[PDB]
């Protein structure tokens, strides 16, 4: 890569391309699923998330846990969006959707 | 901005007419400074060093050395003048003036779309013709005392004040004629130049011996 | 702690002794050297960079001095005297500075020789009185009825400027403008060229097309396109009050309870506008120029009577139009009379110049105001041409007020110097030396003329002095072009006596003022 | 120096330094603007601080867009701006001639000659050159062919050849449409409206007006075949009393009565308009269009639309005059006495929609004394370039009409002027002959730059043209395709007489004033 | 002797931050390189096998799509030449609606081949003239390549089959379903009058059920709720008001001046009676649905509930206008009861819930109406945005087909045929323009090459097979993406077709952009400014 | 139009800290002023007084 005195896009633009970015996206989805795995089933366990203000949201619903996570990964946000979609259309299964999506990708 | 700039971002490049203009401007500035030096009617310059030493001079080579310049073309012309002074010992101001005028007259035609190669070919032809004419015009003579006195006058009058020049002419002519051996190269190392700092500047003279 | 105790506040510096006098005289000499080269017909223009980004390429001494900033107070005094000379007579700004610098320079010599400044000042004042006497003696009268001599005087004024190339046109323009501006009322003569001789600069065109109009020209256009842009013999009505509907200054509030009161109020606003327009129309004018806005309804009502209107015109332009076409500005149209109606303009044409509309009220008969339409290469060229025209008009006014003329090109300087020397030859006191010093310092003007001409100063000036030693040679100066001594009765260079009197008075008085000063104190706050 | 002694923070150049600074600045400007001259010139890309793209070839636009902070450059820019403001062409030639004059003068000043003698020679040469230009102008009756030739000579230099060919017809027809006999031409009557949806060659001339706004009511007709145009400057929206009226009521019924009554003022004017519309056309065959400079509130718009009237609000101020001249009506500031004779007539009115932006067309006028030029292009910079080109073409055609004489172009006139000046040089007394020679060699820059931009070389092309001119005496220019001498009058390459005269005068004046400057100073702080 | 000073003249007069590029190497080659880089970035999204790109703009709003125009819009392009190419692409999008990626690919290929032509010795003017001649020849050739016409736009099956190719590039997996939906939506619109309006198709995105559950509604849907007690109407007689549903007030100023106790005691009762009378007068016309553009007063709402009137409030004036169009009502500026012609009618209006969203549905029953709405389901907002972009592409394709019915074969068949014919024409042209014409012809190869690269097969064999078949005499043979080996098949039988206007405008705009970029010789860039955008862009 | 550039030639080639005084006013008069100042400083010690 050469300096190219006048550049195409603004400096600081980050570009990731090819198989590695797809594998990284799959890994991010795996992390998102792992963030909610243990809340599934009659033996599930709750998660406690503290915001910046100091308020604590103890929850077992997967959609709530995903919403309280400040996810910024573009590929990981898809899992949060589908959790919200499952909550909106049905109301139950917000953990199963994320687990199944991450499992497909893995 | 160019080829070199991409590989080395902190590179300074002047290409084609930019480089030509840079070189010609440097030569013209040197010529403008040294114009006043030429001839016995020229003007003395006062040069002060960093330490505060004062050096009044009119020599072109000395002025070039003591000028505060950091230009590449100026460095090239200074090297040429230094070689001239080392070998012949005269003509440094003429060197700078002729170089500057050559570059200016060449640019007078180059700005009209003429390629510099044609100008250089014309320069070569003119130089060989000029050398032939100079060979034809020189005056072969017997270097008696009077001719040497005239040459010493022509140099020293351009270098110093008229009365000091008149004294130095006799001094230098007698000094050269004393150490000159027939049909042998003259060894200038055998003329010691010792300076004393107690009398007037017209009291300098020649001693038929050593100090 | 224990902050230091001291009499005068901090940053309050003080100097005294010969150092202050030397510094003042050196500052004056530096100010003189700034503009020394800008004197004479062979002067070189200077290019000044405005802090606002503008460029002033000028030859006038006053403009150059006022465009620079200095910190030394003596330099400030020099700038002030230059401005004073420029305001009082109009030219001689770059001569008074040189004269004052030379006078202070020759006074420094006596200051260093244990001579108290009071003696020098007394000698300077005696010299000034004798200079006034000699100038009034060697003057010549002028008949202002002869236009050729007036044109020659204006030319001799403007040969040193950049307009010398079109000198003939410039002289005619200046003379015509000054003559038209000349006015008299209630037995009080008045030549006010700063208010009724307006210079308008339109970049472009050729400077040969510049002319002085028998009227006025403003950068305006008709309010409505259907209004006439060309009227042969217009009757002009001038107003400086709005033709709109406006609130009263008393706090008036309406209280509407009935249905029709709102429409009634709006209809009465319209009827008030119509009544004003009818009051204007009753005089049957042709053009109405207002200083304030004109409402669209008022425009319609005026157009129904076939009347052209211009909406907003500055106060100065309205006064100038009133002087030109003979109108009289009236605020309330109900008091409009026949005498207020402006008849006398010979044509009103609204033409297009470049991409702008300009209104011409030219062709007036006996107009007391004028607009000098300047066209040229660019804005800076037009500014310099305007400055030169200002110099010419000031010289013309000075000649009209005082018909006395004195020789130029240094002839007056050398004549006065010789007379002063001859008078001093009979003096016996110690005051004679500074007196003669001022006499010979007056010779700086011919020396500067020779220096700018490129000739040899020493031999030419010695020959000129020898010529002035003879009896009937008071009109012998130098050529600013060929560098030779010629009789100014033959060359024809003359300047008004008032200009020379003001120059000498200002120079000597500045020398006196800066000689009286010692012990500079600086740093205090208002 | 003295200035630094008085004001320590002062920048000063003196004498030879002043000349060097001025001449270097002029040479830099000349070197930048050399590539512009002639139709074979090179277009430049001009990117502003905000990233706006400006593709242009005009000298004035380039000078305004170069990032230059030099005093002499500012002076030359002012001169070029005056050139463009008055004549509208020759700015590039102006800069080139100024730079060449300064360079030729420096060629002699560097050899000890004083600039005053050079300026005297410049004055004499300028006078002789103006006399020769008076002698050489071609007085002609300006028919359509000559105007087309002049417009081509401008536009081909400004834009692409095919686009220039289209713009020639557009500009010539536009000027001829509004031109009246022995009457000054008002270029304000040629509206330049630009759209951004089709190709550059779709630029055309509409014998009418195109308004950048449309009807604000959806129910108004989008196309009227035969229309009466009412050009009015009357407010049709609610207006507040100037004297702080306010309302006072004691019940809801009173409030309703006052609400209904407050609209009566506007309703009266709307009723007058509707009555006039009913009177003029008793059927649906003819249409009615209301173009108002002031606002129209929704109530009035609905009332008008229920009567089948198209209403346009907030029109441009110049559009009043343009509509009165094109459609042929009377612009009204009030409806106090409105009669059918005050209505304009337009043979077709329709609305064009371009995304979020709407346009209204007014065509098929009887004898439109005002027309519009529709600039169409795929890019914004294309629109700007075409707008500048049509401005130059309109200025050129107007100058050609105003001055019944036209001058052969292609550099022929400069060659003839240089030869005449050389012939006249012996008649000049003193050393001003050097200034005369410098002026002639400076005038010779135009054919030199044309040969450069055409790919040839200056020397032999120029000497061939000069020899051809001496042999025959014809006004031979530069053939940009072959480089051979060519008669510009025969091929139809014309230059405006006013432009040449302005170039001579302004260039000579500014060069003389610059050469006489011996000190640039900056001590205002 | 250690520093190179700036050249005298323009170089020293340049401002502190400005940049000046002049000459071939410094300007033209750099511009060509930037344009080539931009085209290379966008290339991978070309064709049905093109893959989406996750793009994060400066506001951190995520875009995932393979629409070239959207990607360019969400990319912060800085190079002026790439900016010019982007402007050409956006003009292509605005004029037609599809083919932007074609514009970038063609412009990049043209500029690359122009760069190599300049390298071998051709001048800029010669290359420009050759490209212009070749573009004219291509525009002349293109009408002869038309294979079939739409020949009917009121049908459902034919319109769906036509739009399938347009919306197969985006959403390759499921294009039949989307084609059917868009075909029905567009056929409901486009009345007997030939004029077709793109804005008459409304897209409502409701999350939750996957895009297979999307439907088309002959009506209009608002993501709002009724403001009254009535939540369902069977035989709506809508009356639309642009004024607030409240008593009118004076525009100057209104102060209730009370001087007696009776007025004070009767003011509120009189106002309430006035409002009740107005509402009853409105209801007596039969209007059982009232749609208002302003706020609703409490008394007005109470009296509307008393008379069994649905209240719907629409803030946006665009929504009010579109509802008036789809119902046929006239927006009354005052609260007067509507006359019979001003009263709109809808076959059913009711409050409903889709997913977790409450909606108000103005539902017709006829297969007609001025406006039709497509409700989009899905599991992600980004997925519905991509589906909406595909819907816009299909609608623009239908609009183009209304404008011009001619079609050309897709799958790279048209580009290869154009390349062959232009190359054949160039060989017959003597002079230096033949190289430029041949390079313009070769630039058409970038379309099938990009398609083959994206499909995962070797491009060169695909192109050689295309030339072989076209030389045999088959002008309707293109790439076959349904194969793992480089193979070709007839596009006409497969129905892969492209609009004639799309290709025409794409070729014209790409050539214009490339030529305009080539015309630039000197670049003078001002120092960048950190100003908060020019005021024109708001 | 707000800064006077250094004149091309020797003025630009001069080093950062170097000073160049040339011409009558800039060199001869300033040298005379300096010598006069020096003589003024030493003058008062002349003679028995
Ligand atoms: N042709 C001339 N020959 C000699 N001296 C002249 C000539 N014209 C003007 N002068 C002298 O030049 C002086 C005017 O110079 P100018 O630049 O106007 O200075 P100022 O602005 O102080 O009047 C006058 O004193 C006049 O005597
Ligand atoms: N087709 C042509 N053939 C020969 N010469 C031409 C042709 N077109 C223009 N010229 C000459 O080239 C010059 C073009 O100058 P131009 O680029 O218009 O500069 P400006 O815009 O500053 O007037 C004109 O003076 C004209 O004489
Ligand atoms: N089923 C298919 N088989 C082969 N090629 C196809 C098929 N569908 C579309 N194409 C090709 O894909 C191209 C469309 O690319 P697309 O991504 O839409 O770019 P753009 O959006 O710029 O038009 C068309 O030129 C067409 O020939
Ligand atoms: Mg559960
Ligand atoms: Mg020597
Ligand atoms: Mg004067
Ligand atoms: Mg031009
Ligand atoms: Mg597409």
């Amino acid at each position: 890569m050469m300096p190219t005195p006048v550049i195409l896009l603004k400096e600081g633009t980050d570009s990731s391309q090819g198989i590695p970015q797809l594998v990284s996206n799959i890994s991010a989805c795996q992390v998102i699923a792992e963030a909610v795995r243990t809340t599934l089933g009659p033996r599930g366990m709750d998660k406690l998330i503290v915001d910046g203000r100091g308020k604590a949201t103890i929850s077992n619903d997967g959609a709530t846990i995903l919403k309280l996570l400040d996810v910024v990964h573009p590929a990981a946000k898809t899992l949060v969006d589908i959790a919200k979609s499952q909550d909106a259309e049905v109301g139950d299964g917000t953990t199963s959707v994320t687990l199944l999506a991450a499992e497909f990708l893995k | 901005m160019a080829a070199v700039k991409t590989l080395n971002p902190k590179a300074e490049v002047a290409r084609a007419q930019a480089a030509l203009a840079v070189n010609i401007s440097a030569a013209r500035g040197l010529q403008d400074v040294l114009r006043t030096n030429l001839g016995p009617k020229g003007t003395m310059k006062m040069l002060v060093s960093g330490a505060g030493d004062i050096k009044l001079t009119k020599d072109g080579n000395v002025l070039l050395h003591e000028m505060q310049i950091q230009h590449p073309t100026a460095s090239l012309i200074a090297k040429v003048a230094t070689a001239q002074d080392d070998i012949t010992g005269d003509g440094t101001t003429s060197n700078v003036l002729i170089i500057g005028e050559l570059l200016k007259q060449a640019d007078l035609y180059i700005s009209e779309g003429l390629h510099p190669r044609i100008i250089t070919e014309g320069f070569e032809a003119a130089k060989e013709k000029a050398l032939q004419f100079l060979e034809e015009v020189k005056v072969s003579r017997e270097m008696d005392r009077e001719t040497l006195i005239d040459v010493a006058r022509t140099s020293l009058r351009t270098k110093v004040h008229a009365e000091l020049a008149d004294v130095l002419t006799e001094a230098v002519v007698d000094s050269i004629l004393a150490i000159k051996k027939q049909d042998e190269p003259i060894d200038l190392f055998m003329i010691e130049i010792m300076e004393m700092k107690h009398k007037s500047e017209t009291d300098t003279s020649l001693i038929r011996g050593l100090v | 702690g224990h902050r230091p105790v001291l009499v005068l506040s901090q940053n309050t510096k003080r100097e005294s002794g010969r150092k202050v006098q030397s510094g003042n005289i050196n500052a004056a000499k530096t100010i003189a050297d700034i503009i020394r080269t800008c004197l004479g017909p062979k002067s070189m223009m200077k290019m000044l960079l405005d802090p606002m980004g503008g460029i002033v390429m000028t030859n006038d001494g006053n403009a150059i001095l006022r465009e620079i900033q200095v910190q030394h107070p003596a330099a400030k005094s020099m700038i002030e005297i230059s401005r004073t000379q420029d305001e009082e007579v109009g030219d001689g700004t770059t001569s008074v500075i040189i004269l004052a610098g030379e006078m202070l320079s020759v006074a420094e010599h006596f200051l260093e020789q244990q001579m108290h400044p009071t003696v020098v000042i007394s000698a300077y004042r005696k010299a000034l009185d004798d200079m006034i006497s000699t100038l009034k003696k060697i003057s010549i009268p002028v008949d202002i009825s002869d236009s050729d001599m007036m044109l020659n005087i204006i030319n001799s004024s403007i040969t040193t400027k950049a307009i010398s190339r079109w000198s003939s046109l410039a002289c005619n323009i200046a003379l015509d403008a000054v003559k038209m501006v000349q006015f008299e009322e209630n037995g009080r003569k008045e030549i006010d060229i700063k208010k009724y001789a307006r210079v308008e600069k339109i970049p472009g065109g050729i400077i040969e097309d510049s002319c002085v109009l028998r009227g006025v020209m403003i950068n305006k256009d008709v309010t409505h396109p259907r209004m006439r842009r060309y009227i042969k013999n217009p009757r002009i009505v001038l107003l400086d009050s709005s033709l709109e509907y406006k609130k009263g200054e008393s706090q008036t509030d309406i209280e509407i309870t009935r249905e029709e009161d709102f429409t009634r109020i709006l209809q009465m606003e319209e009827e008030y506008i119509q009544q004003l327009c009818e009051d204007i129309i009753q005089l049957k004018p042709d053009v109405v120029i207002t200083e304030k806005g004109i409402s669209d309804l008022a425009q319609h009502y005026l157009m129904r009577a076939n009347i052209t209107a211009i909406r907003r015109v500055r106060k100065t332009d309205n006064n100038r139009i009133a002087r030109a076409c003979g109108a009289r500005i009236v605020s309330r149209p109900e008091e409009l009379r026949e005498d207020d109606v402006g008849t006398g303009a010979g044509l009103l044409e609204i033409k297009k110049i470049g991409d702008e509309y300009f209104t011409f009220i030219t062709d007036c008969k006996d107009p007391k105001a004028c607009t000098i339409l300047l066209r040229g290469a660019s804005k800076e060229i037009l500014s310099e041409v305007e400055r030169n025209l200002q110099d010419a008009m000031q010289v013309c006014r000075n000649v009209l007020l005082d018909p006395q003329l004195v020789p130029g090109g240094g002839a007056s300087e050398m004549a006065v110097a010789h007379a002063l020397t001859e008078k001093s030859k009979a003096m016996t006191g110690v005051e004679q030396w500074p007196y003669r010093a001022v006499a010979q310092a007056l010779e700086v003007i011919p020396r500067t003329l020779i220096q700018n001409c490129g000739a040899s100063t020493i031999r030419l000036l010695t020959s000129l002095r020898a010529k002035h030693t003879q009896e009937n040679c008071e009109t012998w100066g130098v050529n600013g072009e060929t560098g030779t001594l010629v009789d100014m009765k033959e060359l024809g260079i003359w300047e008004p006596l008032a200009v020379k009197l003001q120059t000498y008075k200002t120079a000597v008085e500045t020398a006196v003022l800066l000689l009286r000063i010692d012990d500079i104190v600086s740093g205090h706050k208002k | 120096a003295a200035v630094k002694t008085l004001n320590p923070k002062a920048e000063v150049a003196r004498a030879q330094a002043a000349l060097a600074v001025n001449i270097s600045a002029a040479r830099g400007l000349q070197d930048v603007l050399r590539t512009n001259l002639g139709p074979k010139g090179t277009m430049k890309m001009l990117v502003s601080g905000a990233g706006d793209i400006k593709l242009t070839k005009d000298g004035n636009v380039l000078l305004h867009e170069m990032q230059i902070q030099h005093p002499t450059a500012s002076l030359i820019a002012k001169v070029a701006t005056a050139q463009d403001d008055i004549t509208g062409d020759g700015t590039t030639s102006n800069v080139l001639i100024i730079g060449e004059l300064l360079k030729q003068a420096d060629l002699y000043i560097s050899e000890g000659l004083h600039p005053r003698i050079i300026t005297e020679g410049f004055e004499a040469a300028k006078e002789k050159a103006l006399q020769f230009l008076e002698e050489v102008k071609v007085s002609r009756e300006m028919d359509r062919e000559t105007l087309i030739d002049v417009a081509r000579t401008s536009l081909r230099t400004k834009v692409h050849a095919e686009l220039a060919d289209v713009l020639t017809e557009a500009v010539v027809d536009s000027i001829l449409a509004i031109k009246k006999q022995d009457e000054p031409i008002d270029l304000f009557m040629i509206e330049i409206m630009e759209m951004k949806h089709k190709s550059e060659t779709d630029t055309s001339l509409i014998r009418g007006l195109v308004l950048d706004h449309g009807a604000r009511h959806p129910d108004m007709k989008k196309r009227v075949e035969d229309a009466y145009i009412l050009t009015c400057n009357v407010s049709l929206e609610y207006e507040k009393t100037e004297v702080n009226s306010g309302f006072f009521y004691k019940s809801a019924e009173e409030r309703e009565k006052l609400v209904k009554a407050e609209r009566k003022f506007i309703e009266d004017r709307v009723k007058k308009i509707i009555e006039l519309k009913r009177k003029v056309c008793g059927d649906s065959d003819k249409g009615f269009v209301v173009i108002n400079q002031k606002g129209i509130d929704p109530f009035s718009l609905d009332a008008l639309s229920k009567e089948g009237i198209v209403a346009l609000r907030r029109a441009k101020r110049r559009n009043m005059e343009r509509l009165t001249l094109a459609c042929g009506g009377v612009a009204l500031n009030s409806f106090d006495d409105l009669s059918p004779d005050c209505l304009g007539h337009a043979g077709l009115v329709y609305e064009y929609t371009l995304g979020e932006e709407k346009f209204t067309f007014i065509e098929k006028c009887n004898n439109p004394r005002s027309v519009t030029l529709l600039i169409k292009g795929p890019n914004k910079h294309t629109l700007t370039q075409i707008k500048d080109a049509v401005r130059d073409g309109l200025r050129a055609v107007k100058n050609a009409i105003d001055d019944g004489c036209v001058v052969p172009g292609a550099g022929a006139v400069e060659v003839a002027m240089a030869e005449a000046l050389i012939k006249h040089k012996p008649s000049v007394k003193g050393r001003a002959q050097l200034g005369v020679q410098a002026f002639a060699d400076a005038l010779l820059i135009i054919p030199k730059v044309l040969a450069q931009n055409s790919g040839f070389d200056l020397q032999e092309t120029l000497v061939k043209i000069q020899a051809e001119h001496s042999e025959s005496g014809q006004l031979v220019g530069v053939d940009l395709n072959t480089g051979e001498p060519m008669v510009a009058a025969e091929v139809g390459v014309w230059d405006n007489y006013c432009v040449k005269k302005q170039l001579l005068h302004s260039c000579t004046v500014i060069a003389t004033n610059i050469l006489l400057v011996d000190e640039i100073m900056r001590a205002g702080m | 002797a250690l520093h190179v000073p700036k050249a005298p003249g323009f170089a020293q007069m340049l401002k502190e931050g400005a940049k000046h590029f002049s000459g071939l190497e410094e300007a033209v080659y750099r511009n060509i390189q930037a344009c080539k880089e931009l085209a290379q970035t966008t290339r991978t999204a070309y064709g049905p096998n093109g893959m989406n790109k996750m793009v994060i703009n400066h506001l951190e709003k995520l875009f995932v799509t393979n629409d070239a125009a959207t990607i360019l819009r969400e990319l912060e392009v800085q190079h002026p030449a790439a900016k010019m190419i982007v402007m050409a692409s956006h003009m292509q999008e605005q004029e037609v609606g599809d083919g932007t990626n074609f514009v970038l690919v063609f412009a990049g290929a043209l500029l690359e081949l122009a760069e190599e032509l300049l390298r071998i010795g051709l001048s800029v003017s010669e290359v420009i003239e050759g490209y212009e001649i070749a573009c004219r020849k291509a525009h002349e050739i293109l009408p002869n390549l038309v294979c079939c016409s739409a020949k009917n736009l009121r049908d459902i099956d034919e319109v769906s089959s036509l739009l399938r190719t347009s919306i197969m590039s985006k959403q390759y997996g499921n294009e039949v379903f989307l084609a059917k939906l868009i075909a029905q939506a567009c056929v409901s619109i486009f009345p007997d009058s030939g004029h077709f309006n793109v804005d008459n198709i409304r897209v409502c995105k409701i999350l939750g059920s996957g895009i297979s559950s999307s439907s088309v509604l002959h009506g209009m849907v608002f993501k709002k709720e009724t403001e009254g007690d009535v939540t369902s109407v069977k035989d709506a007689k809508i009356a639309v008001y642009s004024c607030p549903f409240d008593g009118m007030i004076t525009e100057t100023k209104g102060t209730v001046l009370i001087k007696t106790a009776e007025e004070l005691m009767n003011f509120s009762k009189g106002e309430e009676n006035l409002m009740d009378a107005q509402v009853k007068a409105i209801a007596d016309t039969g209007a059982n649905v009232v749609v208002t553009g302003g706020k609703v007063a409490d008394m007005a709402l109470h009296y509307a509930n008393k008379y069994n009137i649905m209240l719907v409030r629409l803030n946006s004036k665009w929504d009010l206008r579109r509802l008036c169009k789809t119902v046929g009502a006239t927006a009354l500026p005052r609260l007067t009861p509507p006359v019979l012609e001003e009263m709109g009618h809808c076959d059913s209006v009711y409050l409903s819930e889709v997913g977790d969203t409450q909606v108000v549905v103005f539902k017709h029953e006829k297969e007609d109406g001025a406006i039709s709405t497509i409700v989009l389901r899905g599991s992600t907002d980004n997925l519905m945005d991509d589906i909406e972009r595909a819907v816009d592409d299909g609608v623009n394709t239908f609009k183009v087909l209304t404008r011009d019915k001619r079609l050309v074969p897709g799958g790279g068949a048209t580009e290869i045929e154009l390349a062959k014919q232009i190359t054949s024409y160039g060989e017959t042209c003597p002079g230096l323009e033949q190289y430029a014409i041949k390079k313009f012809a070769e630039a058409f190869e970038a379309i099938p090459r990009a398609l083959a690269e994206n499909s995962g097969v070797k491009a060169n064999e695909v192109i050689s097979k295309l030339y072989a078949v076209h030389q045999e005499g088959n002008k309707n043979v293109g790439l076959d993406i349904e194969a793992e080996v480089p193979a070709v098949k007839d596009m006409l039988e497969a129905g892969i077709l492209d609009t004639y206007l799309g290709k025409y405008w794409a070729i014209k705009l790409a050539t214009n952009a490339a030529v305009t970029v080539l015309r630039v010789d000197q670049i003078i860039m001002a120092k960048p400014a950190g100003g908060p955008k020019p005021p024109s862009g708001k």
